[PDB]
């Protein structure tokens, strides 16, 4: 065959800074949506992408709120 | 390759995650490349915006 196009059973992945390996099932079969969400600087705000619904806006912004309640 | 090798481009920038993907290519495609083999967008930003002063 080709050469190994995806690793092997995965452990050697090398857990990275932001990207949280979330499962999930697209119609196409299963995948990982990779939640990799970026720690900008700035003054406060919260955005999301892929022309997704609402749902994803909530569901961060409760999260947001439970860091928030354990801050330090 | 292929694009950059027809359209006159001498030096190439391709992501390291392709290095064993690299080496499917033959010894004729590879005639007359130097590829930046990078991972960090950063390295390619620093590579490439070179005349940056």
């Amino acid at each position: 065959l080709g050469i190994p196009r995806y690793r092997p059973d995965k452990a050697e992945t090398e857990p990275q800074v932001g990207t949280a390996q979330g499962l999930a099932w697209t119609p196409v079969g299963g995948t990982l949506l990779t939640i990799e969400v970026a720690a900008v600087p700035g003054s406060g705000k919260l955005s999301l992408t892929g022309q997704l619904g609402e749902v994803m806006k909530e569901s961060a912004q409760a999260a947001l709120t439970y860091l928030r309640a354990h801050t330090q | 390759l292929l694009a950059a090798h027809q359209a006159g481009i001498h030096k190439i920038v391709l992501p390291k995650d392709n290095e064993a993907q690299l080496e499917e290519l033959p010894k004729e495609v590879l005639e007359g490349l130097e590829i930046k083999l990078v991972e960090d967008v950063g390295e390619v930003l620093e590579y490439l915006l070179l005349p940056e002063p």
